[PDB]
RNA sequence: AACGAGGAAUUCCUAGUAAGCGCAAGUCAUCAGCUUGCGUUGAUUACGUCCCUGCCCUUUGUACACAC
């Protein structure tokens, strides 16, 4: 009673990007990354917390704060996922000295943590990392403020331990067809869940155990991708 | 420190 | 420029504030023309509302 | 029951004035095809600042709109949806390009949605100017929206804002130029449609607005 | 895709409406009311596109069995609609009605 | 104003005509009897005519536009109008 | 010259800095601002009614201010001169704007 | 003689020298019909002293206008101000005064800038 | 969701007021009676009609 | 290889103004890796308020009424 599509071959959904405004999608935020660029004399490299402790006591920056492990930790928690297969989700990284970073759902970020010092500190200077394939730009150190590049009727949460805890499928099925998720997720170690308070409308909660900023990722992502059926 | 004429009509 | 800027609703609290000071005249007369000179600069301005609202415990505060 | 005969022979000249423009002495038409009758701003509070009782013929009056502050109501915002089409290092100082897509858009609203091209760009800033706009509070080093209300004029001045940004952006990478996109936006915003650039940003500011107050 | 545009213009593509993925052979324009369109498919319905909304059809009008590759406006009543399957069998719809089964 | 000129036809017309160039510029037609007596009012916006047909017939002068029609019994052979108060007299034929 | 009708008297004599004839005169109407029009100056003085100061000495006309007249509304004042222009004034709080109308 | 009346028209830096006698009703600009002005869109901005009025009032006259200077906008500003002026100066010397009370109060509510020069003198705040 | 307009009486001046809000008593226009004193945003003027999208609360100063 | 409109920061800007465009001259300094003229097309947003950041003024009313 209902014919077929008329070719049935499989195609890749289209790729988002900021310019895209109309699609709905999620986003997930990754707020108050510690992502810094120092250099010693003969190279520049990315700051750690654990692999140089002596060096931040001169900068008067604590050890405890400057953690990009974090950051890598999530970036393969939201790459992986599936839903970054079927195409409905992009990140963005707001580092916290204020850079803001796009990242394209098409990269593919380097699971070695040491190869991602190296590709943090490609991006800090050069402002766009392109792939070796070349077609397009990869990762792109965008203007400030995301209220510009996110899509347009949006829905902008925060996930806190303090905020009351919801179930990920039942909010977003009470989302319209054009409404996009976009999910501030503090990749603080220890911090007051105050980072996005002049952006987002509302906090939520995602359990009573206090979690990490990876499986904060995956329990929205997973809870996403049985709310849009993939 | 208020503003007069509001501390006149919270007082 | 600071009498104009509260609402009407603390106007019906003005009145019956004066209402009250009319009771101690020893505040009266010693503060006879500054009551005077703000009942006669709210009333005028806030005339239209005070005027188009009944309330029969208004006309016994004002009489 | 009653005549007045005010002309007495046929008017003819010796410069041939032609047939479509020696009938538009009835009444002054908008680029001689749009009547400026029987054009109603449907949103009261919202008269006195749209303004399309005085007719004009093409949307290029001169005349000063910057020196008073409320000076800039008066423009006829056919003039003043002009204005704001030449907003771009590649476009400023260009008014006979923007003209040429409003004469051009207006025909397509026509041929979409018979009803006027102009009735509809006065529905369109009646429907995407927002009615209560959010903003930033001062707090103590920590702010927060605080949601106050809107005069007619900015909601005016934003709305004719949003639909021609909405237009130029939408027309940004497609086949499609400004002129059909903006038509594809004033046929939109007319009806609300929450498919239109401004109708949509419009429903934020009025969504945070209520969020906060 | 059907593209509906204005003649004598070749350069102007005012409006293109993707239809079905199967392939749509008869494209016709309303003869009483001048801004409902309604195409039909290889897909075997036929969508009354309003043509203020390229991006919905106003209304799916359904229940063929195979192939329809004709449709027709009436005279008398706009919108009454004659549509002609492949199978057989000429299809009569009231577009005020639900639509979806033929009068 | 001194610039306009009323002609009370026997035939109903009223042509008004301009008093530099004795051009003309409008014609009036409501009577279709013999008009017998014209005037305009001092604001030059109100004009009354009276025909033999019994139509007092009361006309705008800055638009076009008829304003009203009065009709009395008889005809009317005169008119007197007083400019400063808006009152004008007929004489009538009973 | 300010006069008074309670007790005959002048309040203050206001001058100019240069003396100059005044043909013309605007008096604001909450009595703060006298302004006075000449035909040798062709700039509009100012004076409060206070201090007999002149305020400001309001200018941007070729040939002589005629007449002078405030507003008794929002108290905006208008000259009248000879190079053919209206311009109006609007001297109160913070805004000094002027415009012409020829 | 030839009843004639000169009035000129300015915009940016270009002037227009509009004589205007009594004629038969053509209305020329550089040699060339009025229908013939350059920019195409803007032909009805100098349509404007034709239509605003009403186009009987040409019906007896000539209207020569010759342009120089301005660019291709502004000396359409000056066209449309030339017949304004060589109409409503027309009237007043050679046809009856209350014609040109009803012209210079037709164009004054329609736009001033027929008559005077909008002059866009510079001002120092 | 009605939504009820409101026409401009006075502009307030003094009121320490956060730049870019201005602050209004406006007067409701479907009845002539009432008063609300709400902050504007863009430039406002007397005598023109503003857009209340809630009655009931009268906006405070905002610092 | 660098390169798809340019990050954080940062400075200027209120009408014939921002900006787009070409033509010209080379005037005892200054400029030709450019400078200064001239004309054309020419807007958006304020034009309010001292809330913040600064700067400033006053804290005998003296000047003469009346008023405060």
């Amino acid at each position: 009673q209902k014919a077929l599509p008329a070719s049935l071959v499989p195609q890749a959904p289209p790729v988002l990007t900021s310019k895209d405004k109309i699609t709905k999608r999620m986003i997930v935020v990754l707020a108050m990354a510690s992502l810094e660029t120092h250099k010693i004399s003969d190279k520049y490299v990315l700051l750690n917390c654990d692999d140089h402790q002596g060096l931040l006591k001169k900068m008067g920056r604590d050890i405890s704060e400057a953690r990009p492990d974090i950051t890598h930790q999530c970036l393969l928690t939201l790459l992986d996922s599936p839903i970054n297969k079927a195409g409905k989700l992009q990140v963005y990284i707001q580092t916290s000295r204020g850079i803001l970073i796009e990242v394209n759902p098409t990269v593919r970020i380097p699971r070695t943590f040491k190869r991602f010092s190296g590709l943090m500190v490609q991006l800090l200077h050069k402002l766009s990392i392109r792939s070796v394939n070349s077609e397009e730009k990869l990762l792109k150190v965008i203007k400030n403020p995301i209220t510009d590049h996110l899509p347009t009727k949006c829905r902008k949460v925060t996930l806190s331990f303090d905020a009351p805890v919801i179930r990920v499928q039942d909010y977003i099925e009470k989302l319209d067809d054009d409404e996009s998720i976009c999910v501030f997720v503090g990749a603080m170690a220890r911090g007051k869940d105050n980072f996005a308070d002049e952006y987002v409308d509302e906090k939520v909660g995602l359990s009573n155990y206090p979690l990490s900023a990876s499986v904060a990722c995956s329990k929205f992502c997973h809870g996403a991708e049985d709310a849009w059926n993939i | 420190s208020l503003k007069a004429g509001e501390r006149l009509m919270e007082a | 420029d600071a009498l104009m800027v509260m609402p009407f609703s603390y106007v019906l609290k003005f009145l019956k504030f004066i209402d009250t000071v009319m009771q101690n005249k020893t505040l009266l007369h010693s503060h006879l023309p500054l009551i005077c000179k703000n009942l006669f600069f709210i009333i005028k301005f806030n005339h239209k509302e005070l005027v188009s609202q009944k309330n029969e415990e208004l006309k016994l505060q004002i009489n | 029951d009653f005549e007045v005969v005010e002309e007495f022979t046929p008017v003819v000249l010796a410069t041939p004035i032609p047939e479509e423009v020696q009938q538009a002495q009835t009444e002054i038409k908008l680029f001689n095809k749009w009547s400026f009758e029987e054009v109603e701003v449907k949103d009261a509070s919202l008269v006195d600042y749209v303004q399309v009782r005085q007719p004009i013929f093409v949307a290029h009056t001169a005349g000063r709109y910057a020196n008073k502050r409320f000076r800039k109501a008066q423009c006829p915002i056919i003039e003043r949806l002009t204005n704001s089409l030449m907003m771009n290092g590649r476009n400023n100082g260009k008014k006979l390009k923007a003209v040429r897509i409003i004469k051009h858009t207006l025909d397509i609203i026509n041929v979409l949605t018979d009803q006027n091209p102009i009735q509809v760009v006065v529905d369109a800033i009646t429907n995407t100017g927002p009615r209560e706009d959010t903003t930033r509070v001062g707090g103590g080093g920590a702010a927060r929206r605080q949601a106050v209300d809107v005069s007619p004029l900015r909601r005016v001045n934003q709305a004719i804002a949003l639909l021609t940004i909405g237009a130029r952006e939408a027309a940004f990478r497609n086949i499609k130029t400004i002129a059909e996109t903006l038509a594809e936006e004033l046929i939109n915003a007319a009806k609300g449609s929450s498919t239109s650039y401004a109708i949509k940003k419009k429903d934020e500011l009025e969504r945070v607005a209520k969020s906060n107050r | 895709l059907v593209s509906v545009y204005d003649s004598y213009n070749p350069r102007t593509i005012l409006l293109s409406i993707n239809a079905s993925t199967h392939p749509t052979h008869v494209t016709k324009f309303h003869t009483q009311d001048n801004k409902i369109l309604a195409t039909a498919s290889d897909d075997r319905v036929t969508r009354l596109w309003d043509i203020s909304n390229a991006y919905e059809p106003q209304l799916e009008l359904t229940g063929a069995t195979d192939y329809v590759r004709t449709l027709s406006f009436i005279p008398a009543a706009p919108h009454l609609v004659a549509t002609g399957s492949y199978d057989g069998l000429i299809r009569l719809y009231d577009t005020r009605s639900s639509g979806s089964t033929p009068i | 104003c001194g610039n306009f000129g009323f002609i009370g036809s026997s035939n109903g017309s009223i042509t008004i005509y301009n008093m530099q160039s004795g051009i003309l510029r409008k014609k009036y037609k409501l009577h279709k009897r013999a008009v017998t007596g014209i005037s305009l009012d001092g604001m030059n916006r109100k004009m009354v005519s009276c025909g033999l047909d019994g139509i007092v017939g009361f006309y705008d002068f800055n638009k076009s536009t008829l304003l009203g029609k009065l009709k009395l019994d008889a005809p009317i052979t005169a008119m007197v109008y007083h400019r400063s108060s808006d009152l004008f007299a007929l004489a009538l034929d009973d | 010259r300010a006069w008074d009708l309670i007790r005959y008297r002048n309040f203050r004599t206001f001058t100019g800095t240069e003396r100059i004839q005044f043909n013309c005169l605007a008096v604001d109407p909450s009595g703060e601002v006298v302004c006075a029009g000449s035909l040798d100056n062709f700039d509009i003085h100012v004076w409060s009614v206070q201090t007999g100061q002149l305020l400001d000495a309001l200018s941007g006309h070729e040939g002589p201010v005629s007449c002078l007249s405030f507003s008794q509304e929002n108290s905006v004042l208008a000259s009248a001169s000879w190079d053919k222009t209206i311009r109006i004034w609007s001297i109160f709080g913070r805004s000094q704007q002027v415009e012409p109308i020829e | 003689a030839v009843p004639s009346v000169q009035t000129f028209g300015k915009k940016k830096s270009a002037t227009a020298v509009a004589h205007v006698k009594a004629g038969k009703g053509l209305i020329k600009v550089n040699g060339s019909p009025i229908t013939l002005v350059e920019p195409e869109i803007l032909r009805f901005k100098v349509y404007e002293p034709l239509l605003l009025v009403g186009l009987d009032k040409f019906s007896n006259i000539d209207i020569r206008v010759r342009v120089t200077g301005g660019g291709h906008v502004s000396q359409v500003y000056a066209i449309r101000q030339a017949i304004a002026k060589g109409l409503v100066a027309y009237h007043q010397k050679y046809v009856d005064e209350q014609s040109k009370n009803e012209l210079k109060k037709a164009f004054t509510s329609y736009d001033r800038t027929l008559l005077i020069a909008d002059s866009r003198r510079p001002e120092p705040k | 969701t009605p939504v009820t307009l409101a026409k401009v009486i006075k502009v307030l001046g003094r009121t320490g007021s956060r730049g870019g809000v201005t602050q209004v008593r406006v007067e409701f226009l479907e009845d002539t009676s009432r008063t609300i004193v709400r902050n504007v945003k863009g430039p406002v003027r007397e005598n023109d009609i503003l857009v209340l999208m809630e009655s009931e609360r009268e906006a405070r100063r905002l610092r």
